[PDB]
């Protein structure tokens, strides 16, 4: 747990969502288990996609794949992280905006997977691309059966700003900046009434005389799992 | 839920009367509004369809609110809703199947209320707008293949009022005569019946 | 050599010269199979790809080679070979005294003329081998009316300057 | 007829089933070819002896169904 | 690229196993087609002798001496024809019995040997043919309650006349 | 050709009379082949036994216990024998009741050639099988005495 400040600053970072749009051979990706609209839809872009994950059908000692994918636009990549996958032995990553050979650069590759988790923080200079190209190895001595690879969370800034795109049709920063901050207002709006009715809601809580014993007996009732929502909201 | 039936919500609770009818289902209508600020879908325009039935055309309140309608705009966010809906484009001079129908429901509704001096009670805009529009040839190809009955309540509609009968005629197989045998074929059939037989009356009528 | 058969010759990576560097050799079961077996340790392989990296797939699919780990196996590169090459006579014979040699624009043939006529071209550029054996005949109807134009007919043709040339 | 029917779809459901058994028959004989086991492709053979006599009666049935 | 040996004796259980639940399999449906081919055709009998006794127990009264006699001895012939058949249909369902068993332990030889899919397969297919077969089973039984039904009726008029 | 229901089976019971035979043959191929095996690892560490007797006392702390370690490694080999054994075993039992019913029920359906023939199989089978156990468990004796000499040694060291 100590660990654990590995990624740090998350917060001026957007998450961005995931396309996929090529695979390999036995190999697949599947998901773990006007104003108000133009807000929404920005909202919605702000948002971390749900937990997605790598499954292979054959592994063997150096089973080689290949997966792309996409974000629908050019977008500057700024911290990684590839959780653990202990059955793997390397992969490597490279992205481009454009085309593979055209403005194609090698990342990492990593052979280190099978007893840490990949992290990467903070790039500098944040690089942009569109496309992402991906190649891992199996290791050796591997036994043939399916397990999951999650592709981890991937954060950077969806628009970009003037001196950060003359390094390798943008809209002007005054609209832009109005739209975020009406949404801003609005999910303030939002922001305190779902507050308000999780204070109206622990409120409606009947208070006996204080036995704080009973207050740890009430974990071993809809109650808890209400609270448990309005305060996820 | 489509966003285009939300997004003309807000402009159909501007039509005076709206609220009335709106709030008979008060659940219902308090579930669209909590969305607008942020079954459901078919609501922006079954309000709107109530309202139109509700309100006819021998009295003010109809021809102010038709003529209002005319006057902001609805009945072609109405049309291009359906134009969308049915890949069908103007003649330039599953949800989807519900939609389509909620919207030929409420075109009927406002041309003939009661389906759900009245031949002037509809001015020729209207007329020359509906000329131009998408309904005649996603009609013609909805004819070459619930939403059935709405369609010859729509049917009944546009023939009852004199000034919307030219619009029945084709821009060479007449409405009637193809109505006349896609019932034959199908052969819900007496009102089938009894709808394309005023139908052909119509046509015959206007011809 | 032994992928003159390669019916993947137009790939990128799956041409003969690389995957032959990395010490294997085609022995396809059929006619147009991309099959191969390494002369080291005989690792068989189908189905090839133009992407697959001669040392890459060496190395996946035997680690444990040799050629792989760089340990001193029984190769034989071609630049050994090059470097102690036994000089080729330009005629099957070896008799003939060379008039004449050199290169041009394009230097990766080279051509020794005998004085009988007899002219061998060699792709010294390549391994060596035989390109162009030939004589040159000097009752030519191009020579012949360049001869008239000069002025039974006996004409005599001796080489003494070679050169070889392209765009 | 119906019930020839059911017997002619019987011979056809077991005349593939005993081919792939002649797949299986002849995945052995490879295998246990190159270990030489002496006592076993002996055995095999009958095994491979046997299971052609049960192809060709049911081949002979498989034709006087259909005679019938 | 992809790549393209003295066999254990599981092997050789999955292999030998694989053998037998299939044509124990085979024997299994070939006995549950015989089995059905004689309860059809002795059903063929028993209505063949249902309906001579319908024809004659409505025609009694109306024929002589002679034409009841030559009735009676073409139902004394498929009365014949039937219970010879049943008795050999007895000995085919005594069959099918040993079939089903075989094809029980058969499946659970394949069980013991790992080959689990020939198991399920072998047993899978024991219950289909135990439909077909309670099945025309059934049928039999059915034909046989006719055929009861018109011998009661043709002694019930007998008697009358 | 309109065949009777009697040619079906006369026929259709020599399919499993050869297959089960089939099965049979090869449980006990493979029953005397793991029998032979477990046999000769017997007899293995029967003459492992008797060598470590004979060196007993001749040998350092660290010898012994290496010789200890390969005996411990033959015991687990021969566990691993052992319940490769008990399944082979208990399917040419499941092999010897599939090919004796199905003789039965060609017996039963008239065609008793191949009855008589699955029959002579199963005698055949229960012999050659019954006559590897014997030398298996001659083996497994001759390892018990060895394993007492052992003991009697170390105890009298
Ligand atoms: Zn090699």
């Amino acid at each position: 747990e100590g660990s654990f400040t590995s990624l740090t600053g998350l917060l001026e970072v957007e998450p961005l969502h995931f396309t996929c749009v090529s695979t390999s051979d036995g190999t697949r990706i599947e998901r773990d288990d006007g104003l108000a609209l133009a807000i929404s839809h920005a909202s919605h872009f702000l948002q971390p996609p749900p937990h997605q994950s790598i499954i292979i059908e054959r592994m063997h000692s150096g089973a080689r794949r290949f997966v792309t994918l996409d974000f629908g636009r050019p977008i500057l990549l700024t911290d990684v992280l590839i959780p653990t996958c202990g059955d793997l032995a390397s992969l490597s990553i490279d992205i481009w905006t454009l085309g593979e050979e055209v403005d194609g650069r090698r990342l990492v590759v990593a052979t280190d997977i099978s007893t840490h988790s990949l992290i990467l923080h903070d790039l500098i200079p944040p690089p942009v691309c569109r496309f992402m190209k991906i190649t891992v190895i199996g290791r050796y001595g591997s036994t043939n059966a399916r397990a999951k690879i999650p592709l981890g969370f991937y954060y950077g800034h969806t628009y970009i700003l003037p001196w950060e795109s003359e390094l390798k049709n943008q809209p002007e920063i005054d609209q832009h900046l109005a739209m975020m901050v009406a949404l801003q207002e609005d999910i303030q709006c939002r922001y305190n009434l779902a507050c308000h009715r999780l204070e109206t809601l622990l409120q409606s809580i009947d208070l006996p005389p204080l036995n704080s014993a009973n207050n740890a007996q009430y974990f071993l009732v809809e109650e808890d799992s209400r609270v448990f929502s309005a305060y996820q909201d | 839920i489509p966003a285009h039936s939300l997004a003309a919500f807000g402009l159909f609770l501007r039509l005076p009367g709206y609220a009335e009818v709106l709030l008979k289902e008060r659940k219902h209508a308090q579930c669209l509004l909590r969305l607008v600020l942020g079954v459901l879908p078919t609501l922006p325009f079954h309000v709107l369809r109530s309202l139109f039935s509700t309100t006819p055309l021998t009295t003010d309140d109809g021809v102010l609110l038709r003529r209002m309608a005319l006057e902001i705009g609805a009945l072609h966010l109405i049309l291009v809703c359906l134009s969308a809906l049915s890949h069908h484009s103007p003649r330039v001079p599953r949800l989807e199947e519900e939609h389509v129908t909620c919207l030929l429901q409420v075109l009927a509704s406002y041309i003939n209320p009661v389906s759900s001096q009245n031949s002037n009670a509809l001015p020729s805009v209207l007329l020359e707008l509906l000329s131009q529009s998408c309904l005649i040839p996603a009609m013609s190809s909805y004819l070459r293949n619930p939403l059935y009955r709405a369609l010859l309540e729509l049917l009944r509609a546009i023939a009852s009022c004199a000034a919307m009968v030219p619009l029945l005629l084709p821009l060479q197989t007449s409405v009637g005569t193809l109505l006349a045998k896609m019932k034959t074929c199908v052969d819900l059939v007496p009102d089938i019946q009894k709808t394309a037989e005023i139908v052909y009356a119509a046509t015959t009528s206007l011809r | 050599e032994t992928f003159t058969s390669w019916p993947h010759v137009g790939y990128r990576w799956a041409q003969p010269d690389p995957m032959a560097q990395a010490g294997f050799y085609h022995q396809p079961a059929s006619s147009g199979d991309d099959r191969a077996m390494c002369f080291t340790c005989s690792v068989c392989l189908v189905c090839w790809e133009p992407t697959d990296e001669p040392w890459s797939e060496h190395e996946r699919h035997s680690p444990n080679c040799p050629f792989v780990k760089g340990e001193h196996t029984q190769n034989v590169p071609l630049s050994v070979t090059l470097a102690t090459s036994p000089a080729q006579f330009p005629c099957t014979d070896g008799t003939d005294r060379i008039s004449c040699f050199g290169s041009g624009s394009c230097p990766h043939f080279l051509a020794a003329a005998t004085k009988r006529g007899k002219i061998c071209i060699w792709d010294v550029s390549k391994l060596m081998k035989v390109h162009l054996k030939f004589e040159i005949n000097a009752y030519d109807p191009a020579i012949v009316q360049q001869l008239i134009l000069s002025g039974a007919m006996e004409v005599s043709l001796d080489i003494t300057a070679l050169s070889i040339l392209q765009q | 007829s119906r019930k020839i029917r059911k017997q002619l779809v019987h011979h056809k459901q077991q005349l593939n089933l005993l081919k792939a058994k002649q797949k299986a028959l002849v995945e052995q004989m490879e295998k246990e070819k190159i270990q030489s086991n002496k006592g076993s492709s002996y055995k095999l053979l009958v095994e491979q002896a046997k299971l052609k006599q049960a192809t060709s009666k049911h081949f002979k049935d498989l034709i006087r169904l259909r005679r019938t | 690229a992809v790549p393209i040996h003295s066999l254990s004796s599981e092997a050789l259980m999955r292999r030998a196993v694989s053998l037998v639940t299939d044509s124990t399999s085979t024997f299994l449906s070939q006995t549950t087609y015989a089995l059905i081919e004689a309860i059809t055709e002795y059903t063929k009998a028993v209505y063949t002798l249902t309906s001579l006794y319908r024809q004659y127990t409505s025609l009694l009264g109306k024929m002589n001496s002679e034409e009841e006699d030559e009735v009676w001895q073409v139902i004394i012939g498929a009365r014949a024809e039937m219970t010879s058949k049943h008795q050999e249909y007895l000995k085919l369902e005594t069959t099918w019995m040993t079939a089903v068993g075989l094809s029980e332990m058969a499946a659970e030889a394949a069980y013991q040997t790992g080959a689990d899919q020939a198991s399920i397969t072998a047993r899978n297919h024991i219950q289909l043919v135990k439909l077909q077969v309670e099945e025309v089973h059934q049928l039999s039984r059915k034909a046989e309650t006719k055929l009861a039904e018109a011998q009661i009726e043709e002694l019930r008029q007998k008697t009358q006349e």
